[PDB]
């Protein structure tokens, strides 16, 4: 059941960390992928594989798991992304085990059906990221680590008082999301609880003032960027907002909605814009991820089941293709020796299919119709225009700068006059490219099939913002 | 279900030529491309003869995948597929010994499939899908020869402008989703008839749709991206400027004719923008010393003509001009491409001249083209331009100044077309061309193109003669009509237009054989060569300041991170002050202890 798929990446990452060899972690990530896909298929509903086990009888904490329509596809998304990061990595430092561990942790996080277990996994995911950051690369590693970690922790620790208030002040017997939603909070207490939720959920989104950790995190990881991909999969802020924060304390979100929509708009614009000014792949992708998270947050904050489903879908798919771009940058580093955008321009003629792969990925990033980004982007546009048309329009001065920075980077890396010549492709990179393009094309052409579980959750939690 | 194959064929072909592609001999990719284009043209014409087609499949909730093939959709489909097959054959000819044959014809198949997705759509989101696909294929083909930086930034600018227009499109679509909730053009028109609501919001949505159409068809201000498409190979420039990627602007209005027909201010604005685009494209045309640019500016001028027609409400007339233009401009471009394949890519005007006798069938092609553009009294270009001139007065919104404006623009189109032909084929000799000037499979489809350019013509003729195109176009869409008409005086106007076109042809002939170019004309020709200094002001206050603002925001983010560091250091400083609180003297420790204890005892109350 669910717990088996949740735990499989954890045990495989352990067997890569202590045990040998590196190669087994690739097929371990593949098995996680297959089981998560099997759970994604034949999925009856949220309860699909319900799991309830005693953890803290006296305190009221139980292991609560199950695949929603949200949990199912997020399982599949993370399994796939980490499987790519396992096969193509070329890090092979024996911290691919750390990567698989973080995968299993993210799976449990999404499978969390109770607030305290959700919180526990949210805080636990910090350790692998910090390690694969610290000991496997980076010179400003220690300071980037302190920045990212201290930001996450200062945001998170008050959210423990927020969840304690959400359970106690509502008279909820346990931390189960079912019970917590069955006991809603009143005005000027749900206010403080939603504020305590929104601090952590915005700093982990990230939004405009709180994104200052994202470039330092992305730069100083292992140059292959497996740690960077897994950190981009760690941007669950939108999922937490939609699932827990707003449904648990909508009264505060009612006042904060204008501010949140505005922040999301400015984040999207600022990220897509500064990404142009970015001179390196890590910073560029950091600001790109900031812009995408801004759009997703806008979609969720608009209410508007359209915008909400758009935000969630955009979140999953942006995690996917951003991790792919990270692994691609890491492989080009392993073969060349630099992450600079200006140098080594001749790539297009020397690289037969890396040009086409990076182009596919950047097009999926800039939100081109037919690829994964556009469905979520358009639903978010609709919902944001519904909620605040002005903020929707401001947020969507983003496609321009997106296409700008993406085409600029692609051209100056590949198209121009031939240099020395570059290695063509690795055998693992071949499967990486094929599967990445396959997933991107499927999620772009059939956003109907996927997110079918997302539509009921979106419309229900958007109508929750009504009377 | 069968309708999907029309798109799928030059997608499977694109996939073959992209993936394997180079596993084939040199002609085979182009042959496959042209054969798929032909056996898609045929299988779509069979469906059109079967009365029409419809397709609906599951997609985004509330936004299904809806394809409608009607009279209006089939007209565009046949135009695109036929000209695409002709330019495919011409590209099989023109591309030789050049690496990336596979890439070129895969991109061609992709372009064809994307344009089909655009035109065959019952939903504005599917229209937008086709829009961005055509923009991407245009970027790719313009940047086909990547080893040159010049022919990459061109495509970059093209796609950036295109995505600006596409963002306007998206905003209009979000408006016509917040308003109605259908976003399927059919049910949206049926929901837009009757008591319209929020007229400000409706006019705004129509204005955003027009904003997208402007970027796509290279109207003002977003015109600037079209000329640099000369960077792309000549058959690419032909397909972009004649049959695709610009016609979509007029098609959006003709499909939204129900929306624009109830937007008088918006339709008047469309007419004004079309007039200005024609005037600019004509004025800045002849000064250009490159054949590619001097033809691209004529493209801009003629697209302005079409947009004026569709703006005054003359949707079928705009489509008539689209038809004639797609013929004769493809003729022009393929003629120019054969010319520069004869001169080894010289691609200049002042380096040309006296190609009349040496070039068989190319003087004929270029002359047929120049005359169709100038409006030869019995030619498709003449019929279309003058049907526009008549629809100006006949259709609503007055057309008073627009008539004389379009007449002067026709004069200028005659003049610069004659400048093109004169400076290219007549009145000196320069350069070298030994072996091979005329190839078989370039001029053979160009022969048919000249044929079609000549004989497009009489499908739409003033009402004594049969207007076949109008009853074909009116019923499927552009339903709402309010047009007056006259006789006797309308034919006097036709005579005035024909005589003025002849006078403009001979005026360009003499002026551009002259080479005298008096004082003011030299300045004018230089200004037209420099496109009237538009990019200079675009990069002065817009592009470079946006770059500087991006850098400024980056530095601002850096400083924000530094302030976060400052906060951490303030915390540390406080911590070391509290550690300095412990000096190490026992008397100090005991005093602080007694102090804290008294503080607690006071707090207890």
């Amino acid at each position: 059941m669910v717990v088996l798929a949740v735990l499989l990446p954890v045990v495989f990452g352990a067997l890569l960390l202590l045990g040998l060899p590196r190669a087994l972690g690739v097929l371990g990530a593949g098995l996680s992928f297959l089981l998560n896909l099997y759970l994604f298929l034949t999925h009856p509903g949220g309860v699909a594989h319900a799991f309830q086990a005693p953890l803290l009888p006296g305190a009221g904490v139980y292991w609560a798991f199950g695949l929603d329509g949200l949990s199912a596809l997020f399982f599949l998304t993370i399994a796939l992304t980490v499987f790519l990061g396992a096969l193509v990595a070329r890090v092979e430092g024996r911290f691919l085990g750390l990567a698989l561990l973080m995968e299993g942790l993210l799976l449990g996080l999404f499978a969390a059906r109770d607030l305290l277990v959700f919180y526990v996994f949210f805080e636990a995911a910090l350790i692998p990221a910090l390690l694969m950051l610290y000991l496997y690369g980076g010179e400003g590693r220690t300071r980037a680590l302190y920045t990212f970690v201290l930001f996450t922790l200062v945001g998170s620790l008050p959210m423990l008082a927020a969840v304690l208030g959400a359970r106690l002040l509502s008279g909820s017997p346990t931390f189960l999301l079912e019970d917590l939603l069955a006991h809603p909070l009143q005005e000027e207490a749900a206010f403080w609880v939603f504020l305590g939720f929104a601090l952590a959920f915005a700093i982990k989104t990230p939004l405009f003032p709180l994104h200052a950790w994202l470039p330092p995190f992305h730069q100083e990881n292992h140059p292959s960027g497996l740690a960077d991909a897994l950190g981009t999969l760690y941007k669950v802020g939108v999922f937490a907002f939609f699932r827990f924060a707003i449904p648990l304390a909508p009264e505060g979100f009612a006042q904060a909605q204008g501010l949140l929509l505005f922040l999301a708009a400015l984040s999207a614009l600022y990220g897509a814009w500064v990404a142009f000014a970015a001179k390196d792949f890590k910073t560029l992708l950091a600001y790109a991820g900031l812009s995408h998270m801004g759009v997703a947050a806008l979609g969720v904050f608009s209410g508007t089941p359209e915008g909400a489903m758009g935000g969630l879908y955009l979140l999953a798919a942006s995690g996917v293709y951003t991790g792919g771009l990270f692994l691609l940058a890491g492989r080009l580093y392993e073969r060349t020796g630099t992450l600079e955008i200006g140098r080594y321009r001749g790539l297009a003629q020397s690289a037969p299919g890396l040009a086409a792969l990076a182009l596919i990925l950047f097009l999926a990033m800039v939100g081109l119709p037919g690829l994964s980004g556009f469905p979520g982007e358009f639903l978010t546009l609709l919902g944001a225009y519904k909620a605040s048309p002005w903020l929707a329009a401001l947020a969507f001065l983003s496609v321009i700068a997106s296409a700008a920075y993406a085409l600029t980077a692609f051209q100056k890396t590949f198209w121009e006059e031939g240099g020395s010549g570059v290695k063509d492709l690795a055998g693992a990179e071949w499967g990486f490219a094929l599967l990445s393009v396959l997933a991107l094309l499927l999620m772009g052409v059939f956003p109907g099939y996927f997110a079918r579980g997302l539509h009921p959750l979106a419309e229900a939690f958007a109508k929750l913002l009504g009377g | 279900m069968a309708l999907l194959g029309t798109i799928l064929l030059p997608l499977l072909g694109f996939a073959l030529l992209g993936l394997f592609g180079k596993r084939m001999r040199e002609p085979l990719p182009g042959v496959l491309a042209s054969g798929l284009v032909l056996a898609s043209f045929l299988l779509g014409a069979g469906l059109l003869l079967s009365g029409g087609a419809r397709f609906q499949a599951e997609w985004l909730p509330g936004i299904p995948f809806s394809l409608l093939l009607d009279n209006l959709s089939g007209f565009m489909l046949l135009i695109v597929t036929g000209v695409g097959f002709l330019i495919h054959v011409y590209a099989i000819g023109y591309m030789g010994g050049d690496p990336g044959y596979s890439r070129f014809f895969a991109y061609f198949n992709l372009f064809i499939a994307m344009m089909l997705t655009l035109v065959l759509a019952d939903s504005y989101p599917v229209m937008f899908i086709g829009w961005e696909g055509v923009g991407l294929a245009s970027f790719l083909l313009i940047g086909f020869w990547y080893k040159n930086p010049q022919y990459a930034d061109s495509a970059r600018k093209a796609f950036i402008v295109n995505r600006i227009g596409d963002l306007g499109f998206m905003l209009g679509m979000a408006i016509l989703w917040a308003l109605y909730g259908t976003l399927s053009i059919s049910e949206l028109k049926e929901a837009m008839e009757g008591p319209l609501k929020n007229p400000d919001l409706l006019a705004l949505a129509g204005l955003l749709l027009f904003l997208g159409a402007v970027g796509k068809s290279a109207q003002i201000p977003l015109m600037v991206w079209l000329p640099d498409a000369m960077a792309g190979p000549t058959p690419v420039s032909a397909l972009i400027h004649a049959a695709t990627m610009v016609t979509a602007g007029v098609y959006l209005i003709a499909r939204s004719s129900f929306l624009y027909s109830v937007l008088p201010d918006v339709s008047y604005a469309i007419a004004v923008v079309g007039l200005l685009t024609a005037a600019y494209g004509a004025l800045s045309a002849f000064g250009q010393t490159d054949i590619k640019k001097i033809v691209a500016y004529s493209t801009i001028s003629q697209l302005g003509y079409m947009f004026l027609a569709a703006g005054v409400g003359a949707y079928w007339v705009a489509l008539f001009h689209v038809f004639t233009h797609a013929f004769f401009k493809a003729l022009l471009f393929l003629a120019s491409g054969s010319v520069i394949h004869a001169l080894g890519g010289e691609q200049d005007v002042r380096k040309m001249g006296g190609l009349w006798k040496h070039l068989p069938q190319t003087r004929w092609h270029a002359l047929i083209g120049a005359l169709a553009l100038g409006g030869l009294p019995l030619l498709s270009g003449f019929w279309s331009k003058d049907a526009i001139l008549a629809a100006t007065l006949t259709y609503p919104f007055g057309g008073v100044g627009f008539y004389v404006g379009a007449l002067l623009v026709a004069v200028l189109t005659a003049m610069y077309a004659m400048r093109w032909f004169v400076l290219v084929f007549l009145g000196e000799e320069r350069g070298h061309h030994h072996p091979h000037e005329a190839p078989p499979v370039m001029l053979w489809p160009n022969h048919l193109l000249a044929l079609g350019s000549v004989l497009a013509g009489y499908l739409a003729l003033p009402h004594p003669l049969p207007n076949v195109l109008e009853p074909f176009l009116k019923p499927a869409l552009a339903e709402v009509e309010a047009h007056h008409l006259s006789l006797g005086a309308e034919w006097g106007l036709i005579a005035l237009s024909a005589a003025v076109a002849l006078l403009g042809l001979w005026a360009g002939f003499v002026f551009f054989q002259r080479k005298v170019f008096p004082a003011w004309y030299l300045a004018f020709e230089a200004a037209s060569r420099e496109a009237f200094y538009v990019d200079r002001a675009y990069n002065a206050l817009i592009v470079n300041p946006l770059k500087a603002l991006a850098e400024a925001l980056f530095y601002g983010d850096r400083g924000l991170l530094s302030g976060y560091f400052g906060l951490g250091g303030a915390a540390r400083s406080l911590g070391q002050g509290l550690a300095r609180l412990q000096t190490g003297y026992l008397r100090v420790y005991a005093l602080l202890f007694v102090l804290g204890a008294l503080l607690l005892l006071g707090v207890m109350r």
